[PDB]
This record gives structure tokens, sequence and C-alpha cells, in this order.
């Protein structure tokens, strides 16, 4: 079975997402 | 139902409305299934993603840091309301970095719990029920049992649900209720009703409680209650934490990690203390409030990033992954802590038949008496072709096929085989193959007769199904098997009494047929049948028979052969008492030898090499066989347990011979004994005992009920996948395929797993040491903070996020099975290992602060250039008769910080490659061996460049993108970590071999 | 050049090298043309298609919506990531939709720009230049002017480039530099050099700045700078946003949309707000947070389509396409706000000559004295044939052609005409027609002499060019025009002083020739020439003359006729002072009457009807003419300004008469006056002013310099296309053809455009109120959402995309020119109108949620069928003792959604057909009247069918293709909108007429 690849994608998106929410969140106080 | 013990057997059959012959009907099945539900416990809720993240944010330090970052932001307004942006954004950064650093943890624990759980998937609980579909027994999932259907249980079975005893098929029934009643001793049962309905469990001696074991016998019964209604199900809604023990590895790891936790904390308070003389400084609003807070944050942050967190979790994660791998290879890990032990295995006692061999029983050879004349003794040897239970083959004499029917000796021979049999053949249609119905020994016998056809009966005009027992049927047509004097180990044989079919008034026409070990059967022979005649058993005749038996049992086929005999004048049908086994040998005397069948079950192909592998691994294998001492030794030679020519007189014992030794000598025997033949069930236990008294870690095979004691006794209990449920529950591991080779694989997995755990540890511990020598080296030498809280916690989120978890996919190390078994005494982290940890750790730390100091002291093509006294960077605003064209505000340049970060991260990816093998060079174990890791290195470097080039990010992160030259410097400063560890590896490899 | 003001006249002529007689050479032309560039400003770039798209992607709402559409999806893969397909594609469709939304937006603003800039194409800036090509003046594009060439400017001209004054032809030169200098008063200019080169514009009194007007005079000069080097050019690189005003109508509309916006906001966050007790539904994964997001998406997805964004832009759309049509009908709209006014036009003051008439001047009739005997007085009346300026026609007496040279009176008559003349004729070869060279009045006179030929000179043997001035030349061969005492309105006449040719010693031979209004000319006569004789002027003679003049001026030809007289004994050549006009009448006395020329300029054919059309529109027409009172009234009667018989004693005033009224009486005179004769320039302003005092919207024609003030005062200033550029810059609209009829057409268009503006509004507002009550009705009756966001925004992209824009092609309404002028006071959206918007609006919404309700409550041939309590669909999974064979998951059926959408869309097409006329029935105004809209209907339905039938689509859109029967239900539910509006229309049309 091995959910191996799902493990690297999820840990690539959790640090992708929280960086996207940094671009976003910084600008909602910039304006 | 309710109080089914109080009711009578019929009152129960009635209540549900079913006969103990029909079983349930597909209707009632679906009805009960809906009225009652599946036979199981309620699949518990569990926990939510939301909840676990919250529970993560319950750390003092986590709270502390986050609270102090709120206060220092709330004091970013009062003294000088200047430009903030980043000073507001910091708190929101931290809590998001932390959030994502906790989410990752859930993924780990989910993954952990998952694999562990997913093992039960490999070994589901079954049951024997009678239903409407077919007439015979149907094996099903226990969860698919409806309270009401008829159940059958036998020796070694686990009770699928609460049953009311219908009919005891054996003469006595015994049950191990230990799991519930507590009582170790097996309790007897009956089929009568128990009076008091207000009675207790121990009193319900007509009931069988789900989760109990059948110690001895066979019984029929009707399901009373299932699910939570069960006497066991009503106790599993009691205790939630039915496991409170720590494997001595986690215990030592929680000890070590706790030692770091303490030191890390001290030199974490130290950082906040060696900065008191800077609480007052202007750059902190000139207040002991903001002063003691800008360093308090640094303190708590370092601590949060450097305290080795879920160190126990590393074992949990590692056991998780090992587990699934072992199961993939047909090694079902019952008990988790066992795996740790599995590595340290030093002895394996395996059974021969079925584990070392296939148990694909077939008769190869057989002889009868040809001609006897004083000293002249000729044998009629035959070979039979085809090793499958299939009645397809031929009987050859001197390499030419013959008609066995044309040999009177063979007619009797085949007669005895068909009538001394309790097993038979069955042609499967779905599979399209013939298969056994009873013991393999007896089934091989059945097949023999079907090939011989001593009566030239038809075969080709018979369906594949009728073929199955054709010639056997015929043989039974002639004689009437009256009764059987079954086998006993005390005499090593068995017999049947038979009367002719076509006989009215016969006083002398009854015959006894004997089958058993050659040894004793031959001794109870005074006549040697010659075709149809009979002569006296001379000494020479007995000699010729024996030598051929010896030949075959010692040959390169190591055959297990049986002697066949008849008694022509059997004692009176009445003089015979069919109770005491002690009188059977007395009836089975005054015999006429007929012939001998030699039969074969070949060793598994793999066994040969698997054994060799254990030799290499320094693991002693001990064979335990039911063959005689002769054949037993032969087999050991044949499979490499013994050399071709080496001496074995003191390395192979029979049960008897063992018992004849005094206790001191028996202990002595086990230190070098490799073969045991014809033993008693008790011997397994004693052998283990002795083995333990030498500090050996033992793996012991078993599959029977009387195996349980020794299995529980052993360090690694190994039950056969096809064995008793009693055996399995008492063992720490189950062989899916019953294969000895599998056990050897399992051990290799133990070693391997132990190594991967070391990989993870080295990487975490070392990276954290560096994480601390960094922030301490800057505080000590008074240097400008090379990394700020947000940067450190980010680096933390990447390191312990991608490469670390990608280490979970490290291939097995090399020397793995060329080492002696590890001692379960040796400590986890050795002194050398700790030196290794410090060296590397300390080096990354110094390499980080030196990366920052490179942009100042030795600043090439960049500002600063303050070769000296970069140390005292506080007396810049005030005491500036030392500044030369240098702005004080440069100590806040986003370049040194970007140096530090851009080196620490790179050095971690390097260190990750160092953690492929525990000792083996990257030239002997190339980096592209773990592609997962290599992919993780890419993603990590993706994130770094992005946090540096996407304009909003580098700003809030206090970072500025670096030039190609400075990147080359990063490499020129990181890459020597590979070389350092490489040196250390070469020292650990060539100077400290083990 | 540089600082040409500091340089002398020659220093400039030199610097470029050109004589102020030669002008520039084709070589020098091409050269400077490349060395300097075309005389104009650098065409601005503006922005790019994509660059503006992004700008639209900046809304609070577009952000918020396009955010919580990805927040929702991230909480979809990572919280409970089940089967998604549509869940991922939704956000990636919202943006795709929004992209195609802006594309329409930008397209419309492009089209709005195009029409606007395309107006300057109609009225190109010209210049008068002297060059090498020809000897006379050359009229060219101002852009084709190279700094260096010689420029001539005159009264009423725009200065084409920055010019250095060479030579002032008139006696003084006045210039209106208001536009740059800010000084309102006209400044005098000179040809001398201004000292300081570092001086200011206001001081450069020898310069003429491009963009300025010649207030009075004529001058010659040389171009210094052009393009961006200009003193105006360097200022046009200053302000880009010069639209710092908005019509009181735009505001009245932005105010209304702002109100709706506010209400659309309230009943939008009330939709989400009232939906809290549904945040925890199982289909929401039971999440306060997931529920908030989902309903929060609906709220904002409303706003984005519900709030009317481009209302202020719709006004502009209209004006754009209105202006364009107007210009196509020869009415160039200088001022954009003006169009809105143009509708409300209540009064038009038009000049007669050239605007009401063709100004195709020609002499029809003429008389001279036949015989006088005391009380007997006979006239010699003649008619001339041919109304063209062509010298081709014949002089009849009593319908019989005669030889005019045979009548002495006529000889002198023609002499006076040829010598009291400053104009002449010219035969054009290209056109092959004769054309005037000077004032029409005078040229018509030249034509008369050419037709008469009082000397029987040759004609036929002369080229078509020599014929032009033949006889005229002859008459000049006889007399020598010494000087002329030019015309002054204070005496209504003019004269020349002539000496004979071959005659030196003739102190008694010189004559004075007078021509002017019969009135005063006749009164300064004491003799009446009879052929070659003279007699005294008696009372009866004067009476015969005057009666004939009256007859002609009042007849069905309304001739404007002049009297021709001579002074036989003129005062001495020296006794006369030629400076003061006051002394001229004194000279022109003691005269001999010769004869009278009666001349015609016919009224334009269309004028007649146009006036009628004005009567119908409730718009009053005021004729201003230079004729005497009598003829003026005559003309008015003749063109229908007055009734054939009606009394007009108080509706016609002369300049004089008006001035003799006191101020209060004057104001009174304007309220009913319709004819003004012989007025001063000032009377235009005063008239306007009084008309303003009655709240009239006045249109005022003008063409001369002294017209500017009144043109600026009037609400609609209308300059003639053939007039001074000063009049044009002062006015709001230019008559390409100078046709009075064109003005009327311009007003009609004004009314029409207001209507189309009404159309657009109704449709937009209404459809939107619908789009809201739809989503509020389903949220208030708690129904299963009739529409989802992706559906809504799709409908929005179509509705405000194809039908809405196609309405811009609506033909003009019907009662358009039969009502009285709209008051600029009455509001845009009236009470009745609002009620009309709500009705249709609130209806389509009801019909959309009903369309879904029908698939449930009244569900025919379809599932649901839940007659009641479809309301509480949330308590279906939980409280299901009410369900009867109904799967709860039906509330997410792809059918009720396909109803709502498939209904809303069809009702919008219907509503668009309601928006063909503001009040007129589809039977009075057939739907096949706007083919473009009809075409938009097809395409809109083409997209709808396709989004239901091409498999990828209906899936992503939560839609299933419906059956022909259910389509009939759609119709049976949409089409009653047609009827509803039709009802309301019939109400306004028959009950609230106006
Ligand atoms: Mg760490
Ligand atoms: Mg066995
Ligand atoms: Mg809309
Ligand atoms: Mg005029
Ligand atoms: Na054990
Ligand atoms: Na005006």
């Amino acid at each position: 079975m091995e959910r191996s690849t799902r493990e690297l994608c999820l840990n690539f998106t959790v640090v992708l997402i929280t960086v996207i929410l940094i671009w976003l969140l910084v600008r909602s106080y910039q304006y | 139902m309710e109080a089914a013990h109080s009711k009578s057997t019929e009152e129960c059959l009635a209540y549900f409305g079913v006969s103990e012959t029909t079983g349930l009907t597909p209707d009632q099945v679906k009805r009960h299934l809906e009225k009652y539900g599946h036979n199981e416990l309620p699949a518990e809720e569990g926990k939510s993603l939301w909840e676990l993240v919250i529970e993560q944010f319950e750390d003092l330090l986590v709270r502390i840091l986050l609270l102090a970052a709120c206060i220092s932001f709330v004091l970013a307004w009062f003294e000088e309301g200047e430009e903030t942006i980043t000073a507001f954004v910091e708190p929101f950064v931290i809590l998001l970095i932390l959030i994502a650093n906790a989410i990752v943890g859930v993924w780990q624990e989910r993954n952990a719990e998952n694999a562990i759980e997913a093992l039960k998937e490999y070994e589901p609980e079954m049951g024997k029920v009678y239903r409407a579909d077919r007439k015979s027994v149907q094996r099903i999932k226990a969860r698919d049992i409806v309270p009401g259907d008829i159940v059958e249980v036998a020796v070694g079975d686990k009770v699928p649900a609460d049953i009311r005893i219908l009919s005891i098929k054996s003469t006595t029934l015994r049950v191990d209720q230990s799991i519930l009643t507590g009582e170790s001793v097996s309790v007897i049962k009956h089929t009568e009703p128990v009076p008091d309905p207000r009675a207790v469990n121990q009193d319900k001696k007509n009931m069988l409680f789900s989760g109990t074991n059948i110690a001895a016998g066979k019984a029929l019964g009707i399901v009373a209650t299932t699910g939570v209604s069960t006497e066991i199900g009503k106790i599993r809604d009691q205790m939630a934490a039915t496991e409170q023990d720590k494997t001595p590895l986690q215990q030592k790891l929680d000890e070590f990690g706790e030692q770091l936790s303490k030191v890390i904390s001290l030199i974490c308070v130290a950082v906040w203390l060696i900065n008191i003389g800077h609480f007052n400084d202007p750059v902190h609003g000139g207040s002991w409030i903001r002063g003691a807070i800008y360093y308090f944050k640094i303190a708590v942050a370092l601590a949060v990033a450097a305290i080795p967190e879920g160190l126990p979790a590393v074992i949990t994660t590692c056991l998780a992954l090992g587990t699934r791998r072992m199961a993939k290879k047909n090694a079902i890990v019952r008990s988790l802590p066992s795996v740790e032990t599995l590595g340290c295995t030093s002895v394996i006692c395996s059974d021969k038949t079925g584990t070392l061999t296939t148990n694909q029983m077939s008769v190869c050879k057989m002889f009868i008496i040809d001609k006897v004349d004083g000293d002249f003794c000729s044998l009629n040897e035959f070979s039979i072709t085809g090793s499958t239970y299939a009645p397809e083959g031929e009987v050859l004499k001197n390499d030419k096929p013959i008609r066995s029917g044309q040999f009177d000796g063979l007619v009797e021979l085949a007669t005895i085989c068909a009538l001394c049999n309790d097993s038979s053949l069955d042609f499967n249609e779905t599979k399209g193959v013939y298969e056994k119905v009873g013991e393999a020994t007896e089934t091989a016998l059945t097949t023999l007769v079907e090939k011989m056809n001593v009566f030239n009966t038809e075969v080709r005009n018979l369906s594949k199904v009728e073929r199955a027992n054709a010639c056997n049927s015929v043989i039974r047509q002639l004689m009437k098997k009256e009764f059987t004097l079954e086998f006993s180990r005390d005499r090593k044989s068995m017999s049947v009494y038979c009367s002719p079919a076509k006989s009215s008034r016969a006083a002398v026409g009854n015959k006894m047929f004997v089958k058993g070990a050659p040894e004793g059967v031959i001794d109870r022979c005074n006549y040697v049948r010659v075709g149809t005649t009979r002569v006296p058993m001379t000494g020479p005749v007995k000699e010729k028979i024996l030598s051929v038996i010896k030949e075959w049992g010692t040959g390169r086929d190591t055959l297990r052969c049986l002697a066949l005999a008849t008694r022509d004048t059997p004692p009176k049908r009445e003089e015979m008492v069919l109770d005491d086994s002690s009188r059977f040998m007395e009836y089975e005397t005054d015999l006429t030898f007929v012939g001998v069948v030699g039969m074969l079950d070949p060793p598994r192909k793999e066994v040969m090499g698997s054994i060799q592998l254990c030799r290499d691994a320094g693991i002693r294998v001990i064979m335990i066989t039911g063959d005689n001492k002769g054949t037993a030794i032969a087999i050991c030679r044949r499979i490499g347990i013994f050399g071709e020519n080496e001496e074995v007189a003191d390395r192979a014992y029979t049960g008897r011979e063992f018992d004849d030794l005094p206790l001191a000598e028996q202990r002595e025997a086990c230190r070098r004994a490799c073969c045991f033949a014809r033993v008693e069930p008790s011997h397994k236990s004693k052998i283990v005992e002795y083995l333990q008294s030498y500090d050996e870690i033992t793996a012991m095979t078993g599959d029977g009920v009387n195996d349980a004691p020794a299995l529980k006794k052993a360090e690694i209990g190994i039950a056969m996948g096809s064995g008793t449920a009693v055996a399995k529950t008492a063992s720490e591991m189950v062989l899916a395929d019953d294969n000895f080779s599998t056990i050897v694989a399992a051990v290799e997995e133990g070693r391997a797993i132990y190594n991967n755990m070391k990989q993870f540890i080295r990487y975490l511990i070392s990276s954290n040491v560096g994480e601390v020598v960094c922030i301490f080296l800057t505080a000590a030498l008074g240097l400008p903070e090379a990394l700020i809280p947000v940067q450190l916690l980010w680096v933390n989120l990447v390191t312990d996020g991608l490469p670390a978890t990608a280490l979970g996919f490290n291939p097995p190390d090399l020397d793995i099975m060329d080492r002696p078994p590890r001692s379960p005494k040796e400590p986890l982290i050795s002194g050398w290992l700790f030196f290794r940890y410090m060296a590397i750790g300390g080096y990354v730390g110094a390499a980080t602060v030196g990366a920052a100091a490179w942009w100042f002291m030795y600043a090439e093509d960049g500002p600063g250039v303050t070769y000296h006294q970069l140390t005292h960077f506080m007396q810049c605003t005030e005491d500036h008769p030392h500044f030369e064209g240098l702005d004080c505000e440069i100590f806040e340049a986003p370049e040194p910080m970007t140096m530090a970060l851009s080196v620490l991260v790179t050095i971690e990816m390097c260190n990750a490659l160092n953690s492929l093998s525990e000792n083996q060079s990257l030239m002997r174990m190339p980096p592209w061996v773990n592609i997962w890791l290599l992919g993780s290195i890419c993603l990590s470097m993706s994130l770094h460049f992005l946090i540096l080039y996407v304009d909003p990010l580098p700003m809030i992160f206090k970072l500025k993108a670096l030039d190609l030259t400075q990147w080359l410097m990063v490499l020129k400063i990181s890459l020597p970590v590979i070389g350092l560890d490489e040196i250390l590896k070469f020292i650990a490899r060539n100077y400290l071999e083990g």
C-alpha cells in the first residue's frame, strides 16, 4: 500500500499554505 | 438471549427457533443481524484534528513564549510610536509557524496509530458455524455471527461469542477462561442447566464466554449474546488504558532526552542572564521591561526549538514503519516491544515439519519380501512417481513401470495402508487440484493406494472426483474395520481389527493390521510374509529389512518410513479391552512383517540459505524434530545445520537421552545442542529455561495447545499462521506462511529497524545541539544575534518536517547481518556516539555564527568590514571614537542574518545525507539511495529561496536575497560537515569496529 | 525658434530664411516637418487591456469572495478530504467568470472612449498659410504647419501655432488670450520687439499663442514654435484629469445606486446573519467555521452581482452613442453635459438669414420711374430670371423679355449696382458653377448687372470665366471709384464717390452713388430721375414708390429690397472728412431717386415642418432677423412662426422698439415675443436673460465674434459651422450645415437619448432587485438554496453582458416628439418608476424560488413531492419520522437548481423585450424592432443549452438537462412577466400620461 508519497505532499502543502497565508495576512494590515 | 445458563438446551434452541442440525437460515441471519447487530464492540469515535492542535498548544513554554511575544508587541506602541509593521506581524508569524509545526505532529501520530492498528487487518478473528447454506462447517468472521446460530468449537480455538453449550462431542471438555474468570486452571463444562439465574461467571459451567480458549476437546453450542452484551464486552467499556509498560529503549531514551531537556534549559536561562547588562540599552526603549523581554523571548524560543521534543515518538514512528514492513514479509507482530528484542535474537528453535519442510507428504519408496532361504534375503524395492497428493503417478521397479497388482506382497501392503488410515482425498474444483482430508502422513498413504490399484479397478472412466478414493473404497469393500487401537508414543504404532465382508460362519477369518515405527513393529514380528506364504523371522531377515530402512532414512532423501504388518491369529474379539492403552502393545504382537513404505517431505528451498544467514549473523538454530535420532541428524547435515563430516555425538539428543542426563548435564547440553529428536512438550520449556540461563535471547516456534507454556516462556514466541489460536495469543509473533525463512527475515528486520531508529536520533539530537551552540555562541562572544526567533522557528519547521520524516525511508544498512547479535544490555547512546553528536552539532552552530561574522570581520564585497571588536556592538551609538565611516544601524543589516539562515538550512540537508547509514560512507552508500530524502532536500530549498525572493516574506523575516558569490561561500562553509562526519565514520568503522 | 519675442521682425524672417511674400518652399516644408515634427500633441498611450483588467480585480468584494472560496477548499482537502471534483473547480471557475466579466467592462469603456474622441474627427483645426505653391492664401490642417512658415490670421480665428507678429494689416489688433493668460479683457498686440527674453507671456505683446483667438483685426506673422514647444503645449503636459464636473443628473443617479448599495448590503449580511442555527449541519462537516464560510460565500456572491456597479458608466455609454448619431445628423456636440440639457430645450432663438433661409441671394425684381406728371406716377417694373449667382437669365417686362440697355433708368440702376459693390463673381472649373466672392447681397447685385448688360457688350464669344465679370468691368471703365462711405446701421445706407474716365477738367462731372434701405434713402431725395431727366420729389411720387416696396416686402416672396440713388451735385472733394461716420449721412443728401432692387433668399424647404415639429414638442421658436419689422412678420407668417391672420402686435419688436420699453416691460415682452427685427448684438444676451427668468431652457444661434457673450450665456449655445472659431469655442454645439432643421433634429435626439438611458436603468435596476429577492426569499422561507454562487455569477455574466448591451441599439421611442419639454427639475427615477422596478424585480425573484418550489411541493413527474415542510429540510437526517420514501440527499438534487437557473435566464430575455420602449406595448413596438437584442437572445440561450448538455459543464455547475414538459413549465412561469410589465405600461400610458 504505502501512503509514503502522500506524506511528502501533505508536508509540502502545510508549509506552502502557511506561507501563502503570510503574503495574504501581511497585506490585510498594510492596506 | 438472557440467562441461557438457567435455561435447558432445548429451551435455548426453542427461544431462537432453530434445530442443532439445520443451523440458521439466510433470513434469520439478516433478521438477527438487524435486530442485534454484528458480533463486535462499538467502533469508538476517537479524536478530531481541531482538538489535537489545541492540546498541542498546552505547553508551558509554548504559552510562555506566545504570551511574552504579545506583551512585547503591546509595548511596541508606548515608548516612541514609530514604524512597526514587522513588530505587529511577529506574533502572527510565531503562532502560524507553531501551528504548522503542530499539524505535522498529528500527521505523525495518525500515521503511527494507523500502521499498528492495520496489523489486525492481517489476522482477523474467525468462527465455526452451522447455517442453512451447506450442511458442513462454514468458517466465517466472528463479527458475522448472530446470537442464535449454532457454533462448533474445538481444541485450541478462541470462543467467537458467548455460547450456551449444546453438545460435548469429545468425552470431556476443558476451557481456559483465564482471560475473564482469572482462573489459570482449565475448567470443565457440561450440557445441563445451571439453577440460580442470579449466579456468577465461575458458576456458569454450561456456558462459553467470548474471548476464552478451548483447552481440550470439542463441543457444539448456540450463541446466546454477542457484541457488548457479551460477558467480555461488558468489561471492555471499563478500562481504557490496558497497557502500562515501557520498552527499555524508550525508557533509556526518555532518560537521555530528559538530560538534554535540563541542560538545554540551563544554558537557556543563562542566555537571558548574560544579557542583564543590556536591559537598559536605548535600542529596547531603554527599559528593564523591554530589555528583559527581548532576551526572554530569545530564551523561550531557543528552548522551544532545541528541547528534543517527541523523542519517544521516534521509537513509536520507527516501530510503526518496521511493523508494516515485517507484515508485508509475512511476519505478524503481535506484541510491539518484541521488535526491539527481535534484533537481539541469538537462538532459534524451530520445528522441522512444515516450518523447515513443506509438509508435502508423499510415498517415494516401499519394499516387500521377495524370497527367503536361510541366509538369503531378497527385497522387492519399488519407487513411486509424483510428489503431489494427486492420484497421478506410477510404480517403478528397477526404473521400469510395473503392475503392482501382480505382487501379492504389495496387495497386502496397499491393504494395510487403506485400512490403517483415517484420512482421505478430496478433489477441489475451483482450484482443480486434489487436496488432503486429514493428516498429511495418512493422506500420502491414501494417494499411494490410488496409484497402486492392487485390484486393477477402473479409473479413466471415473470423474476426477470419483478417482479420488476409488481404489481405497474397493479395499474397504473386502474388510470391515471394526475398531482402531489408535497410536501411542509409548509403543510408536497403531492397528485395526478387520473381518471379511463375504463371510457367514467364520471363526478364523479376522485379521489385525498394524502400522508404525519400524524399530518396534519389526520386534513384535515372528513371521515375514512372502507373497502369500509366511516363514519364521530369522535374524538375517530382520537385518536386511533394517539396513534398507537405515539406508533410506540416512540417504539424500532422509525418508521417514513406516513398517506395515499383520497379525494372522488375532486374540478373541472379546479378550480385548478398548480403554487402557497399556494393553494395546500386548494385542499387537505375534506379527507377520509385510513391508515398509518410505515417505518424503522435502525441506523448503530457502531454508538452506536462511540457515547460512543465521551463521553469518551469529544466531544459533536448533532443530526440533519427531524423526528418530538418525534421520534427524541426517536432515541437519542435509540443510547445513551440521557439516557434511563434522562430529555431532554431543550436539544431538533424543527426548529420552536428554531425560537420562542429570540436570547439570542438561543445562550443559543446551549450550551446544542443535538437534532434538522425539521430545516431549515439556522439553521445549526446559530447553528455553536453560537457554535463558546463558543470557541467550531465544525465538521458539510452536503451534499446539501444549506449546503455549514454552511460547510464553521464550523471549520471542513464534506461532504458526495455521496453528492453534491458543498458540497465537500466547506468542509475540505469527508466521503468516509458517516459513522458517520468514523468521530469519523477521530478525533481519529487527536489526535494520534498530539502525533506522539510530539514524533519526543522531539527526535530531545533533541538529538541536547546533541549534543551541548557535544562540549561545552569539550571546557569549557578545556578537550580533545571527538568527531571530521567527527565523529559528521557521528553520525548525523545515528541518524536523521534511528531511527528518524522509529519513523514515532509509534503506537497510550494509553490515547489518554480518555482526553478532546486539546485546540487550549495551546502552543506546554510547560515549563515542555522544562525541559524534557534539562534534557535528557544535560545528553547525559555530558555522552559523561564523557565516554571520563573515559578513562583518572578514566581510568581502560587503559593508561592515569591522575586522575587530564586532564584539562590542552596543557601545556604537555612545562610544563612537572607534567607528570609521560605519553607520551603527548596520548591526541590523539583513545580510548576516541571511548568511546564518542560508547556512544552517544547507548544513541540515548535508547532515541529513550523513544520516543515511550509521557508519557507511556516502561513497559506499550514495545519496541517491534515499530518493525520498533527495526530494525532501529539493522542497526545503524551494521554500528557502521563496522566503527570500517573494517580497512580503524576506521583509518580515528580516532577510535579503544573496549574491552568487556569497552562495558559493555558504557552500564553502557548509560542505565540510560531510567531511567531518565522514572522518568520524571512518574512525568508527576502522578503529571501533563494534 | 527661441525667444522670438526678444528678436526683431527681420531677425525672425532671417533665422528661418523666408520672405514675408514668398512663404515657405516645399523643400523647407518637408525639412522642418522632419526636423520639428507635425504640429500637434503626442498621442497619449493610456493603459493596456490586461493592465486594466487587474485594476478591476481590486474590489473589497472580489478579494473577500475570491478568498473564502479557497479558504473553503483548503478546509476541503485537508479537514475531511472526500471525493471533490466540483469542490476544487469552483474557485477556479469564479475567477474564470470574473475574467470574462471585466472583458465586457473594458470593452464598454473602450467603446465609450471611441465615440468621444471620434468627435474631433468632425471639426478639424485649420490654419491660413502662405507658401510657395500658389500666390493666394492656402487653408490647411493645423498639424501640417511647420515652425517657420508665414501665417495669416483674421477676426474670429483660432491661432494655429505660436506666432511672431510680422505685420498688422488692420489699424489695431485685439486678441483673446483668456485661455492661457487668464485675462478676460482682450489685449492689444504690436510688431515691435520686447526687450527682456526672460519676460512672461502677458508681456509678450508681439506674440500670438496657439489656442488663442483673434478678438479683432487682421495680421501677418511667422511661426516660431509648434507642438509641445508651444506655450499652450507645455501646459497640456500638466493636467490629465480635466473632467472635474458631473451633470446634476449623474449625481441624482449615483445617489440612487448608493441607496440601493446600502440596502443591498443590509439585506445581504442579514442573509448570512439569520443563518447561524445552520452552521453545524452534517453536510458542513459540522463546523461553525465551515458553515460560516459557505453562507459567507453566498452573501458576498450576492453583493458582487447585486450591487449596481457601473451605473455612472451607463450614462456615459448613452451620451457616447447619442453624440455619435447627432454628429451623423450634422450636429456636433462640443459639450457632453449639454446633451442632457438638449432634451429640456424649451426655446430656440435662431437667426433668419442662412439658418432659416439658404442665403442663396438673387434679385427677382426691380423698378425705375417711368413717368411723373404732378399726381400721375408710373413705375417700370421688371422681373429677372435665374436664382443662382450664375450670370445666366433674362429681364422681362410684363412677362415679355426686353433689352434692359434701352431703358435709361436701368442703365443708371446697373451703374449704381456695379459701383456700390465690393463683391464679385468667380467661375469655378472643378465644380463648373459660378460662385460668390464676398457678401451674398452684393454678389447677387453683380449677377444682376451681368444679366442686364446695359451696354450691349459681347458675352457668348467669351470664355465661361471672362463672362463672370464682363459688364461689371465695363461699368467700372466709365467711372473711377475714388472712395466709399461704408455702411453704418445708424443711417442704413452707403455710397461711393466717382469721377469719370476720359475727363480731366470736370469739377462739375463727379457723382455720388448711394445704396441702402428704402426708408431713409428715399427721405434724403429731392429729385426723382425719369430716364435722363430730373424732376422734384413730390408727396404722391414718394407714395407710389413706398407702396410697391411694401407690396414686395409683404408679398408671397417677402423680398428684401434696397433703394438706389445718386447725388448729382456732390460736395467738394475736400469738404468731406472720411474718419467719422456721423458726417456721412450729411453728405448723402439732396439725392435723386433712381430705382429699387427687390431680392430674395428663400426659406429652407424643411424649415416649415421643423417649426411645426417644434410646436408639437411644446418648444417655442424666436426668429431674429435684420429685415424691417414688416417683412420680418411677413416671413414669420410665411414659415408658420405666425398664423396667416393672427394678431401679432405684441409678439414682434424691433431693436429700437424694445429699447424704448422700460426694463419690466422688456421682461414681459420676452414671455410671448417670437420675432425680433433690426436688433443690436446686446439684445441677444438680454433676451436670453429674460427667458432664463421664466425658467426656460434656451437654445441661441450665433456665428460672429460679438455673438460669443450670448452664446456663453444661453443654456445651449449654437454656432454655425461656417462661422467664427470664436463663436464655436464659446458655444455648446456646432451646426455642420447651419440648418435650423438640424437644431430641431438635435433636440429630438436629446429626448431619445434620455429615453434609452431610462431603458438601460430599468433593466439593470430591476433584474438586480430580482437577483436579490431570489436569494433573500430562499433564506427567509428557509428553502433549499435555489441558486449557488457559480450559477448566480454565470447568469450575471450573461444578463449584464449580451441583452443589456444590445439595448444600446434600441430605436427611438414614439410619443418622443409629442410631449412638452422635460423639466430639468423632475427627478430621474420617479415614485411610479420605483414601484415599477420593485414589481418586475420582486416578481422574477419569486418566480426563481418558485421554479424550485415546483420541483418539490407541486413536483410533477419528478421526485421531492414533499407538499409541505420542504421548509425544514435540515431536520431530515436527524428527525426523520416524517420522511416517506424520500432520501434526504434529494435537497441537493441537480434539478431544482436547473429550474431556478433555467427560469431566471429566460425571464431576463423577457424583461429585455420589456425594455424596448419605456411605455409602448410590444404590439405597438414589435420585439423584432431591435434585431441586435433579438440576436443577443439567441446567443444567450445557446450558452444556456450548452452549459447543460456538454458533459464537463452541467457537472461543474450542479445542473441536469430538463425535459420538454418541464421547459413548458419554465415558459408558463417566465412569460407572465411580459404581461405584468404590459399591465404597468398600460397604466402609466393611460392613467399617468405624463
Ligand atoms: Mg528543533
Ligand atoms: Mg509439529
Ligand atoms: Mg447582475
Ligand atoms: Mg447674420
Ligand atoms: Na515470550
Ligand atoms: Na452657453
